[PDB]
């Protein structure tokens, strides 16, 4: 429906679901794919970093807003730089008054309010990226997707991009393996491998795609990339 | 906060005039006939009220109000715009003249003020113009009598004798044959009450009809005489009783 | 509340208690009611109501019984249908003794407003008592 | 057409949205009765019964905005509510420039200009509401105030709202008629509120009872509104005569 | 300038002079410095009159806002719109007003505002120039929940001595009772209290 | 006969209003002659869809037991020279010989258009089927004795002249029931079926609020599936309450009606 | 027709097609219902489970304004929480100037001209949402529900969502039960029964239970949310019932 | 039409019509605004007709304004609307 109704964000449809929310959910799958799981000592995101020719350097898909924290990009470039900003300052601030880093909880219900921002007044993008975000404090781990309706949901694990069916259907099987594994990063590695290769049609298996960074208790956030991810590839 | 063009005042008529004036001209075309005239030794000006509910009460509308008691005021045109429009007009006459001249303002400069309002509202983007049709009467002792007309449009015109109304194109003729520069101010509120009796024959009373003149200074209008140089009030309303008296007598 | 209300009503009732089941009627119609007299929910008129014409019948003057079948009227009500099936009651008992009561049978029409006025869409117990007042005038 | 969605004026010069305004007026089909009295002002509105999950009490189309002063209102509710906080806004905010209670001629000038000034706005629309300000003026006695939404007001002897306005508007023009006065005798205000209940159910002739209806009631120096046990006795000497 | 309030078991009465002095000389004997923001709710001015009066002024419209919008104010609600005018104002704004109401439940309730402009809960309380000579005999004499006739004359005695060691306290004595029945007026004149 | 007043009930607001413009009129027609007013002609019957609507035409027809005319809208528009405006013609032809009695006519959404030319294509000879209706009201003949019961789904697609005083003098709507209406057509529909003394009374009117609140007989078709499961020939009143919830998710049509008031 | 293509457009109803439409779209969330008692009141609400891969009991729909208020809302999960955040200012602000916990009647005051702006503006998109709220203030038990076009009502009972009908015949079963009306701890019981009752159609997805009330006579006027033998209590009645 | 020229119209139909001396229609005949001779013909037959559900022969007052309400809908204001003249 171009034009006509729901052509504008304030704009609502005949049945009252705007549309610009469900077309906002096709951006995520036309970006890479990214999948994502926890559990009560570390948590595991692996993103897929593609390009456009042997020449073209692969995108980080993980971006870090914090020493604790980090998240993953599956959706536009220019949406996520200004949240990813705004979750920095947040941390910061957060450490500069209360003292206390940025809760994961926290910062989903702060990112909620921002995505309204577009489609409550006139004008502008509104956010439609694929955001997982990840963190460790004294909770233990937490993981909460953030939709590009803006809804904020905690998981044990998922995935966002292209056919992201096929991962989610892996964390089925594996649902009571990853949960009842503590204290072994290498099981937790090793099961991100193998989720998202089946939504993937295999393209690449290379060391350049897959992108693992894994925080906990004892190692904080680090992003491995190169001979660090070659291990278990 | 702005809102695309929002502000746009592209509407314009295919023979250059703006479309805005010929749609204010028109309800003004449609609705209740007024009337003023300027004599040698005074200025009248009448108007019928509004009936629409039988148990409205005549004293609650008034369609003559007062800026200052040099100027009479009546309006054939929009009546919600005609409060909002003398609260504007007060506010400038005050801070552009009152509160440096600290005096009663003068008709040449109310008027040219008075047209800015409606000029604002055409410049301003997203407000629709006033579609109140104002006569302005007034004496001064630079112009003596001066009975000046404004239009929606924002321009401003003298008048010996005029009407805007429904019978406004009827009563321009009835002006010019009944009414002569030679008459004074006694023979014109004979005519104004004939002129504005052929409009709206249903009730010729003086409940439906408010005259007002612009006379001579009243010092019991004044409320108080300490100095004999201050002059009274111009403006003196006329009571509803006061307008049968006439009307027996013609 | 149904079958409790007519247990209530019914202990201020054998022996009357003298002529106070007056005051055993109205002020009992007060505290009930506020929530019946809705459609099915009368457990007093047209029941209890009709029982309390028979009571005060045959015993006292009429005089204070058309004022009070009056006022029963007067203030709310339901449905004068249940009121006008009281009056065929006032006028069995007015028929079956004449005697000082053939000019009783007058005033029940003049006093009793439902004859009289409007009440409701049913007018038809104002003819029916006419006919009587029209065989009153030929004798 | 686009005219109509147009704030500027139209081809026939009238504007469409101010039409518009009144239709939204119908939504609650509310019938107000309101006199002026000698000493006092009476005002009976309908008060809508819905299901037993909600509460009656809570809902009231008259609302008080400072002493003395009520308004009752016939539209939409939830618009109310935006139009009663900005009355009882300017009611306080003038004794603190004056000193004074706040006359209903003046109230219904400044929520007109206001409710105006909606009109002239390209965002802001027009308040779809119907502002009738009740109240008795020290100098001027009992006064009603009908304020159009688009910002015109007028007094009214009996006003009258609602698709039933015209049954409630003659009825009582005739009665102001035999007596030609537009007061109502009886000084006293408890019989005064009785009056306009008669009128009013012989106009729409149906009967409400304590939960069907409100009543509103403006005295000197105070303003209240009958509880149910109220308005409950004044059909009690009503219904004797 | 002298202003109290005391509470008793049906309500609570406050003090106050009619004598209010700029510099050395009075300006009017007859001068109230009392004002009613509310029916219920009485505030009893002292120090700097533009401060005072100014603050009362902006207070009386707040809680005319808070009626007809969220309900009927308390002591407590009051007194705290009071206090943050003067939180901001300090510097600017000198204001002892004594804010005290009056409660259905909780009967009579007195808080004092001092020059720092916080809110605190007594029985009694006193307040201005006049009030330091009689701070020791109020204490003393004080009695929990008394009667309406000890309430006057322990208010009577306490501004009986404020005016004779204080100059810049005096005048008639003006009290407001507040109880269940209503606000009532009272006024003593200097024939009376002096010889008591 | 099968459905007569009583299995039309909830509508007798609106009941109690036909009988007075039809069954009065052809039984005791001296009482609008006493007054001096004719005799109306036409009469409106709309609403929305699922009410019942043609359901009133067999009510009515199985009291007065006259004679009745069924012309369907699109049943008549058989293309033919000068046949068209001669369909119209014949049943008020036969009005005079086999007496007034009704005429009826069924769901006409096509004659009452404006028409403004795209081509028509071959439809002008539809037009002269709207001349003919109009021209036949403000004709000469004598008239109004003839009762003319014109229904429709909504009244807006009909002629504006028709709609207009001095052809059609009465508009009936067939609105939503309130909560007193509905109540009485849950014992039509299950009389003749098969219940249990359970069967319940007012909650179906609280079951089913803004869904449908026109068309019951779904729910009554609904109830039966649920029996046979649990291999019952009397319904489970729980089951009754079933299927007026599944109702709620069966239309999905919208066609919510504010403005077929006027 | 063309009312509905600009936002804040009057229609020849009284209302516009995007208000009208924004109800409908409560129906499309979640059902969330409330109980109000003599002491307090009781909320329970409905979170949907998307797959097995959902963490039981942690994202909670319920909001708590101040401690003593809750709030609850259906819908648009985004288009809700920004109005919960709008009242936590204002609950605030409240009790920084007036020295007091705002009261319930007047909570909506704040709330109902903030919601009535969103439909004036044209720039401004408004709400279609539905939000419930209630709690215990100086005024005893009381429970309105926010509608999306801005007006509330004083309620024994909330219903909201596409079971929000099917609720209704449940609550008004409480008035008959007992005239005074339901206790504080027995509401929560029935609360329960009432979410699988309306879960009949929704079969299709799975659900979880989120229960929570304030009383005096219990938490003195506290929000708290339902966990413990409380919860696994209420659970257990409601089982045996749907049997 | 004009507020003259209905007086020929309703007064013709009213000797066809069984009223009362003292009806109202001495005051409608303001509220009359566009109008024609197929309307107001049906605004006399309609008040015969509320008279037969009301249990009346000769036509009251009640039998006027109530039936007039019927034919007369149009549009919501048809006169003048409200101001803005």
């Amino acid at each position: 429906f171009r034009n006509n109704y729901d052509g504008d964000t304030v704009t609502f449809s005949p049945t009252g679901r705007l549309f610009q929310v469900e077309y906002a959910l096709e951006a995520i799958k036309q970006g890479s794919v990214t999948v994502g799981l926890r559990s009560n000592t570390h948590a595991v995101l692996v993103a897929l970093k593609r390009n456009a020719d042997e020449l073209s350097s692969y995108q980080k898909k993980i971006i870090k807003c914090d020493e604790h924290m980090g998240l993953s990009l599956a959706g536009l470039a220019p949406d996520a730089r200004v949240l990813s900003n705004y979750l920095r300052q947040q941390c910061n601030y957060s450490s500069l008054v209360f003292n206390r880093k940025l809760a994961v909880e926290r910062a989903g219900h702060l990112l909620c309010d921002k995505a309204q921002k577009n489609t409550q007044s006139y004008g502008g993008r509104p956010y439609g990226v694929g955001l997982l975000i990840i963190g460790y404090d004294k909770s233990g781990a937490h993981l909460l997707e953030f939709q590009p309706s803006g809804n904020v949901t905690e998981l044990y694990g998922t995935a966002i991009g292209a056919r992201s069916q096929g991962a989610k259907t892996y964390l089925e099987r594996t649902l009571d393996t990853f949960i009842k594994i503590d204290g072994n990063p290498d099981e937790l590695i090793k099961a991100g491998v193998e989720a998202i290769s089946q939504s993937l049609r295999d393209e690449s298996l290379t060391v350049d795609n897959l992108s693992i960074a894994i925080v906990g208790k004892d190692t904080p956030f680090t992003i491995y990339d190169g001979e660090a991810v070659a291990k278990y590839i | 906060m702005t809102d695309r063009y929002s502000f746009s005042l592209t509407t314009f008529s295919p023979s250059g005039k703006l479309g805005q004036i010929d749609y204010a001209l028109t309800a003004v075309k449609q609705g209740v006939t007024s009337l003023g005239i300027k004599a040698t030794n005074g200025v009248v000006i009448a108007t019928e009220k509004k009936s629409s509910s039988p148990l409205a009460m005549s004293e609650t509308l008034s369609k003559v109000s007062l800026l200052t008691p040099d100027i009479g005021a009546v309006y054939s045109g929009m009546g919600p715009d005609y409060r909002v429009l003398v609260d504007k007009s007060r506010k400038v006459a005050h801070t552009s003249y009152k509160r440096i001249y600290g005096e009663y303002p003068p008709t040449k400069l109310l008027v040219s003020e008075v047209a800015k309002i409606m000029q604002e509202a055409t410049q301003s983007g997203g407000v629709r113009p006033f579609g109140v049709s104002l006569l302005i009467a007034g004496h001064d002792e630079f112009n003596g009598f001066s009975l000046y007309q404004v239009d929606p449009s924002g321009s401003y015109f003298p008048w010996k004798a005029t009407a805007i109304g429904k019978g406004s194109v009827a009563a321009k003729t009835f002006l010019e044959k009944r009414w002569n520069d030679e008459l004074e101010l006694e023979d014109a509120i004979h005519i104004a009450l004939l002129t504005l009796k052929e409009s709206v024959e249903g009730e010729f009373n003086g409940d439906t009809i408010e005259l007002a003149i612009i006379g001579d200074e009243n010092p019991d209008l004044l409320g108080y005489t300490g100095i004999p140089t201050d002059k009274g009030p111009r403006f003196r309303k006329l009571t509803s009783q006061e307008i049968n008296d006439r009307l027996e007598a013609l | 509340k149904d079958y409790s209300q007519i247990l209530k009503e019914e202990f201020p009732k054998i022996d009357s208690l003298a002529q106070n089941d007056c005051n055993s009627a109205l002020d009992q119609l007060l505290v009930l009611e506020k929530k019946t007299r809705q459609a099915s929910d009368l457990a007093s008129s047209k029941e209890v109501l009709a029982k309390i014409v028979d009571l005060l019948a045959s015993r006292n003057k009429w005089d204070d019984l058309n004022e009070q079948l009056t006022l029963l009227s007067k203030k709310h009500g339901q449905l004068k249908l249940s009121i006008q099936y009281m009056i065929q009651k006032v006028m069995e008992y007015l028929k079956s003794s004449k005697s000082l009561d053939l000019n009783t049978r007058i005033s029940v029409i003049e006093t009793i407003r439902v004859v009289t006025e409007n009440k409701i869409f049913v007018e038809v117990e104002r003819a029916r008592v006419t006919k009587d007042l029209v065989e009153i005038k030929k004798e | 057409g686009y005219d109509r969605h147009i704030t500027i004026f139209s081809p026939e010069g009238r504007l469409y949205q101010v039409e518009y305004a009144f239709k939204a007026t119908n939504q609650t089909n509310i019938n107000s009765l309101a006199v002026r009295g000698k000493d006092c002002t009476v005002v009976i509105s309908q008060k809508k019964v819905p299901d037993k999950l909600l509460d009656p009490t809570t809902v009231s189309y008259i609302f008080c905005i400072s002493r003395t002063i009520g308004m009752v209102v016939n539209g939409p509710i939830p618009d109310a509510r935006n139009a009663a906080l900005r009355a009882k806004a300017e009611a306080a905010e003038f004794r603190y420039k004056y000193g004074y209670d706040m006359p209903c001629d003046v109230l219904a000038k400044r929520m007109a200009n206001l409710s105006q000034i909606y009109t002239q706005r390209a965002y802001m629309r027009p308040l779809g509401v119907i502002l009738t300000f009740v109240s008795v003026d020290e100098e001027l006695g009992p006064s009603i105030y009908k304020t159009d939404p688009a910002g015109y007001y007028v007094g009214y002897k009996a006003t009258a709202t609602g698709p039933k306005q015209q049954e409630i508007t003659t009825n009582l023009e005739n009665h102001f008629k035999k007596s030609k006065i537009d007061h109502i005798n009886e000084e006293s205000w408890e019989k005064v509120v009785e009056f306009a209940i008669t009128h009013m159910i012989d106009a729409l002739g149906t009967e409400f009872s304590k939960n069907d209806l409100e009543v509103g009631v403006a005295t000197k120096d105070k303003f209240f509104t009958l509880s149910a046990e109220n308005i409950e006795e004044r059909l009690v000497a009503i219904a004797e005569q | 300038t002298s202003i109290m309030a005391v509470t008793f078991k049906d309500g609570v009465i406050l003090g106050a002079d009619s004598r209010t002095t700029t510099g050395a000389y009075i300006a009017n004997r007859v001068t109230d410095k009392l004002t009613r923001v509310h029916d219920k709710i009485w505030c009893c001015r002292s120090g700097s009159a533009a401060d005072t009066q100014a603050i009362a002024d902006i207070v009386q419209y707040h809680l005319e806002l808070y009626t007809s919008q969220y309900g009927t104010p308390s002591t407590e609600t009051a007194a705290s719109v009071f206090k943050e005018l003067c939180y901001e104002n300090k510097d600017n704004l000198t204001a002892g007003i004594i804010v005290a109401g009056y409660d259905d439940k909780n009967k009579g309730e007195v808080y004092t505002i001092p020059l720092g402009g916080s809110v605190h809960k007594l029985p009694y309380a006193i307040a201005g120039s006049g009030s330091t000579f009689i701070y020791g005999y109020c204490d003393k004499n004080f009695r929990e929940n008394m009667s309406k006739e000890e309430t006057v004359d322990f208010i009577k005695h306490s501004l009986s001595q404020a005016i004779k060691w204080d100059g810049s306290s005096g005048g008639v004595i003006r009290m407001v009772v507040l109880t269940a029945a209503g606000v009532e007026r009272l006024i003593f004149y200097p024939d009376e209290y002096e010889q008591l | 006969g099968e459905i007569t007043f009583d299995g039309i009930g909830g509508l007798t607001e609106q009941i109690r209003e036909l009988r007075e413009v039809i069954e009065l009129p052809l039984k005791n027609p001296e009482i609008f002659q006493r007054v001096g007013i004719k005799p109306p002609k036409g009469v409106l019957l709309y609403g929305p869809p699922g009410t019942g609507k043609t359901l009133l035409a067999k009510a009515v027809a199985a009291t007065i037991g006259a004679n009745f005319i069924f012309s369907p809208a699109s049943g008549i528009v058989d293309k033919y020279i000068g046949e068209s405006a001669r369909i119209i013609r014949e049943m008020f032809a036969y009005a005079k010989e086999h007496e007034p009695c009704i005429i009826f006519m069924d769901e006409v959404d096509a004659i009452g258009g404006r028409r403004f030319s795209e081509g028509t294509s071959a439809d002008r000879e539809i037009q002269r089927t709207l001349m003919e209706l109009l021209t036949q009201m403000d004709g000469f003949d004598n008239l109004g004795q003839t009762k003319i019961i014109m229904a429709t789904n909504r009244p807006d697609t009909l002629d504006p002249a028709l709609l207009r005083p001095g052809r059609l003098d009465r508009k009936v709507e067939i609105p939503l029931p309130n909560e007193a209406g509905r109540l009485e057509i849950f014992k039509i529909h299950t009389a003749k079926v098969k219940k249990t003394g359970e069967f319940d009374f007012e909650a179906a009117v609280k079951m089913s609020d803004g869904f449908n609140g026109a068309d019951i007989r779904n729910c009554a078709t609904e109830a039966g599936f649920f029996a046979i499961r649990d291999d019952r020939d009397h319904i489970n009143p729980d089951d009754l309450m079933k299927a007026v919830r599944k109702v709620a998710e069966v239309k999905k049509l919208e066609g919510t009606i504010e403005y077929q008031k006027l | 027709t063309g009312y509905d293509l600009s936002n804040s457009v009057f229609s020849p109803d009284g209302r516009n097609f995007q208000v009208e439409y924004a109800v409908k779209a409560v129906e499309n969330g979640t059902t969330s219902i409330g109980i109000k008692c003599n002491d307090g009141v009781v909320f329970a609400v409905e979170k949907l489970i998307t797959s097995k891969l959902l963490v039981p009991q942690k994202n909670v729909k319920i909001q708590v304004v101040d401690r003593h208020i809750g709030c609850v809302y259906s819908g648009l999960i985004p288009d809700g929480r920004h109005l919960v955040n709008r009242g936590r200012e204002e609950a605030a602000s409240f009790k920084k100037l007036y020295k007091t916990p705002i009261p319930i009647p007047a909570f909506a005051d704040r709330l109902g001209q903030y919601v009535q702006a969103h439909t004036l503006y044209n720039s401004v998109r408004p709400f279609g949402v539905s939000t419930i709220f209630g709690g215990v203030d100086k005024n005893g038990a009381h429970l309105y529900m926010l509608e999306p076009s801005g007006s509330y009502w004083g309620y024994k009972g909330a219903a909201t969502g596409k079971g929000r009908q099917s609720a209704k015949a449940e609550l008004e079963k409480l008035v008959d039960h007992h005239p005074e009306g339901l206790s504080a701890r027995e509401a929560v019981k029935q609360a329960a029964k009432i979410i699988y009752l309306a879960h009949e159609d929704n079969k299709e997805k799975d659900f979880e239970l989120e229960i929570s009330w304030c009383s005096l006579s219990e938490t003195n006027g506290l929000h708290k949310f339902v966990k413990g033998d409380l919860l696994q209590e209420a659970i257990d009645f409601a089982q045996k019932e749907i049997n | 039409r004009d507020r003259r020229e209905r007086r020929l119209i309703f007064g013709t139909i009213a000797s066809k019509m069984s009223l009362a001396p003292e009806a109202d229609l001495d005051s409608l005949i303001i509220r009359n605004d566009s109008l024609s001779g197929a309307v107001i013909a049906a605004i006399m037959q309609e008040a015969g007709l509320r008279a037969v559900r009301k249990n009346r022969y000769v036509i009251l007052q009640s039998d006027l304004e109530e039936a007039y309400a019927t034919q007369v809908k149009t549009d919501n204001t048809v006169d003048k609307f409200d101001f803005y003249k």
